[PDB]
């Protein structure tokens, strides 16, 4: 399986991806992914146990999470794979990504409701069930809460950091992981969530299909980082409380460790790295 | 040292905060909030956008909700 840049998908590839996503939704499997992410984002804390976020395992965790989703998508249409969104390149509301034939665009000013695309509430095909408030429609406010998406230069500065992560291994840490996550520095991953707005800026961010494309690229950036620093590897490597060490297993799966997800090629490759 | 409690009406809605390690409520409905290592805060309705204080997080929630009731 090859994960391609969303901007390069053919009309038919976009069609099959959308159809597969909508089916996971109809069957009720999609909402469970949304729930899983929210539950973890709400429990991962700087002071205690953290697995999915603000911790060294943020990367392998979302890697495995995306694999689960891609596998579910493939169970619907075996030809489908997770595309990625290079937000440093496609940074305007005009990117093909936000077209009605793909993900739809930004929400209207009154209530942030997305009005076009296959995930607009009006289609009757994308009810927001797993939520934190009463609104049951997809919402977006592209570039509303934050002016700009990260630039290539800013991404490069983060990819230059040699250390994977550093004690205290949380949102206050220096190193690659935390800068990519965004809690410190120019802010990459976190700022993108904020830029999209709507459900994407909340704990139930997977409600927006763009969630998968965003994380597929963050995941690609980790792969590019490993290429830049072959002498650097996942840390910690043993005996660190509240943090998932290299050879320790990760929740919710329990049967996989960060050591099993370091090499993405065991599961997929990119159109270009 | 946990932050001080607060109570006010922001944009027509009542927001309250109090040490528990801290709880926030919007119109009586609890809002999940978390404290970052650097002292800033985030809520479930803005979990990737740190703000300086719990009240800032409650105000951010009311902003985001645009009048919509919070779900327990
Ligand atoms: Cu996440
Ligand atoms: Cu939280
Ligand atoms: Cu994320």
């Amino acid at each position: 399986t090859v994960r391609k840049n969303q901007a390069t998908l053919t009309a038919d590839e976009k069609r099959r991806f959308v159809a597969a996503v909508l089916e996971l939704k109809r069957s009720g499997r999609y909402d469970e992914f949304v729930r899983t992410h929210n539950e973890f984002i709400m429990s991962d804390t700087d002071s205690g146990e953290r697995t999915g976020h603000r911790s060294p395992s943020f990367l392998p965790w979302h890697r495995r999470f995306l694999l689960d989703f891609e596998q579910a998508l493939q169970s619907v249409d075996s030809s489908v794979t997770l595309p990625y969104w290079d937000w440093s390149a496609d940074r305007t509301v005009r990117a093909s990504l936000w077209a009605p034939d793909f993900l739809g665009g930004t929400g209207r000013s009154t209530d942030g409701r997305v009005m076009d695309g296959p995930f607009a509430a009006s289609t009757g095909n994308w009810p927001i069930n797993v939520r934190v408030d009463s609104r049951t429609y997809l919402r977006r406010s592209l570039g509303g809460s934050v002016a700009e998406l990260p630039t290539r230069a800013e991404v490069e500065s983060v990819l230059a950091i040699s250390a994977y992560d550093l004690p205290p291994y949380n949102s206050a840490s220096e190193g690659f992981r935390n800068h990519l996550e965004g809690w410190r520095g120019v802010n990459l991953h976190n700022r993108v969530h904020v830029w999209v707005g709507g459900q994407m800026a909340t704990g139930v961010s997977p409600n927006d299909p763009v969630f998968w494309l965003h994380h597929a690229y963050v995941d690609k950036l980790w792969a590019e980082w490993q290429r830049r620093h072959p002498d650097s590897a996942y840390v910690p490597t043993g005996g660190t409380p509240d943090v998932v060490d290299l050879n320790e297993t990760m929740k919710p799966w329990n049967t996989v460790r960060p050591a099993d997800l370091l090499d993405h090629t065991a599961y997929y490759t990119f159109d270009a790295l | 040292a946990a932050p001080e409690s607060f109570d006010e009406v922001y944009k027509g809605r009542r927001i309250q905060g109090r040490p528990a390690g801290y709880e926030v409520f919007v119109d009586g409905v609890q809002l999940h909030v978390m404290r970052n290592a650097d002292g800033s805060w985030i809520s479930v309705v803005s979990h990737y956008d740190p703000v300086p204080t719990p009240r800032a997080a409650a105000r951010a929630a009311v902003d985001e909700l645009q009048g919509a009731p919070l779900l327990p």
